[PDB]
């Protein structure tokens, strides 16, 4: 690859900076851009730079270019969880027809919610009775707590999901669990799990 | 603008896909991208104009065609189960930076057999007391299960309108059976409200999953319902306690 990014991959907490490197051998050079691609959608073209411009600025990313060291930086400014997304460097080497795009392979950032009053718990949520299905909710753990998969296959467990209650100014992580055999209870659903010591079972 | 058609496709091994993307911005320059869920953009095709078509970065048994500068289709001519992904369309502007404009994409399932396709079946789970009781908060659980392919749209809907805020589903849908090529799906879902507006019994909550499916066009000889394009849905009351 003529396209080269740093870092792979970065975890970081909402409200904080971040900076996105981009490196290229791409021969001759015309401008460069920078991506963002939600998951299961398109990329969205942030910024466009040509050689002659050093800086480039969309809303909170600002992208800089040095074409002497065949580098680019995309700086997020007071990082948010709608910037989680895979962020693409792109190079074209003319502007003209015969000219021609390279994909760098992407960096992936992950913005994490600041939770500051974890209040771990794991609930039992009233089946439908509709549905033969038990559930159970893992809720309230800060971001560094891991939701592992289950050791049974009768036995389903999705990853943590960031939910965001822009009222109350409140977010929160939760993964759900889920089987139809008579064995499973909300006790033991998250036994593979490293949870919390402080982890509330009603 | 930049448009692709059909959003979703569902087809049995052997058959001829066509994949539409047209755009009336008068650019030059198209593009097809191959994308598998979690992997990097592939470069499949490009065209510098109204009558070239060359080959991209990686192989494939597709063709493409430009007859003309707003149409550029991809033709998949036996569709096989690797031909599964989502394919992404692109255009340039001949002014300015020149910027590439994405068409809103098609996501491919290439099933062996039109009879593993299943749409789901939706389950919504009422908040745990407990919860209410510890946190003043009620979060509502929705289950979209044994869905097959996973062409599948989840959305929260309170007294009628989509909401946002107080959301998440699961990025990627669970596989029932990892083991198998053509399993079947299940998509998990939160709804979190403060507990007063949950115990408000005016208060209608439903969880709606939009499945894509068998068309009109597509033969069905099974006696189970035609798995076709179909919203599943499924609802709760704000409960008085």
């Amino acid at each position: 690859n003529q396209v080269e990014q740093s870092p792979q991959s970065l975890i970081i907490l909402e409200g904080k900076n971040c900076t996105l490197q981009c490196n290229y051998t791409v021969s001759p050079f015309s401008n460069l851009r920078w991506y963002k691609q939600d998951t299961g959608r398109g990329p969205v073209s942030l910024t466009i730079m040509t050689f002659s411009e050093n800086t480039k600025s969309n809303g909170r990313y600002t992208a800089t270019l040095d074409a002497d060291t065949k580098q680019s930086s995309l700086h997020i400014t007071a990082s948010q969880l709608s910037d989680s997304a895979s962020y693409i460097c792109v190079v074209s080497d003319r502007g003209s027809t015969l000219g021609r795009l390279y994909f760098g392979r992407g960096t992936q950032l992950t913005v994490w919610p600041d939770i500051q009053n974890p209040d771990p718990a794991v609930y039992q949520l009233r089946d439908s009775k509709s549905s033969d299905k038990s559930v159970c909710l893992f809720t309230d753990f800060d971001s560094q707590t891991n939701v592992s998969q289950s050791k049974d296959s009768d036995v389903y467990i999705t990853d943590k999901c960031v939910l965001d209650m822009r009222s109350m100014d409140f977010k929160s992580n939760s993964a759900v669990a889920w089987s139809n055999k008579s064995d499973f209870a909300c006790a033991n659903a998250f036994n593979n799990s490293i949870i919390p010591e402080d982890t509330f079972f009603p | 603008d930049i448009y692709q058609t059909p959003r979703y496709l569902v087809i049995g091994t052997g058959k001829k896909i066509t994949l539409e993307c047209s755009q009336t911005m008068g650019h030059d320059k198209m593009y097809w991208y191959q994308q598998d869920p979690g992997m990097e953009l592939h470069l499949i095709h490009y065209s510098y104009g109204v009558n070239s078509t060359e080959k991209g970065d990686l192989s494939s048994e597709s063709t493409v065609s430009r007859i003309r500068t707003e149409h550029f289709p991809l033709t998949l001519e036996s569709a096989r189960p690797s031909h599964t992904s989502q394919y992404l369309c692109a255009s340039t502007s001949r002014r300015g930076s020149y910027e590439q404009y994405f068409g809103p994409g098609t996501r491919l399932t290439v099933t062996e057999d039109l009879k593993n396709v299943f749409p789901p079946e939706v389950a919504v789970f009422e908040p745990s007391e407990a919860e209410i009781s510890h946190t003043q908060k009620a979060t509502l659980v929705c289950l979209a299960t044994g869905f097959y392919p996973d062409h599948v749209e989840l959305s929260w809907w309170v007294n009628g309108k989509e909401v946002h805020s107080g959301v998440c589903t699961d990025p990627q849908p669970l596989k029932e059976q990892p083991a198998l090529n053509d399993s079947r799906y299940a998509l998990s879902s939160r709804l979190r409200v403060s507990a007063t507006f949950w115990q408000n019994p005016r208060n209608h909550f439903r969880c709606q999953v939009q499945f894509y499916g068998l068309s009109e066009n597509d033969e069905w000889t099974q006696d189970r319902a035609k798995p076709v394009t179909q919203i599943v849905s499924a609802e709760a009351w704000g409960r008085a306690d």
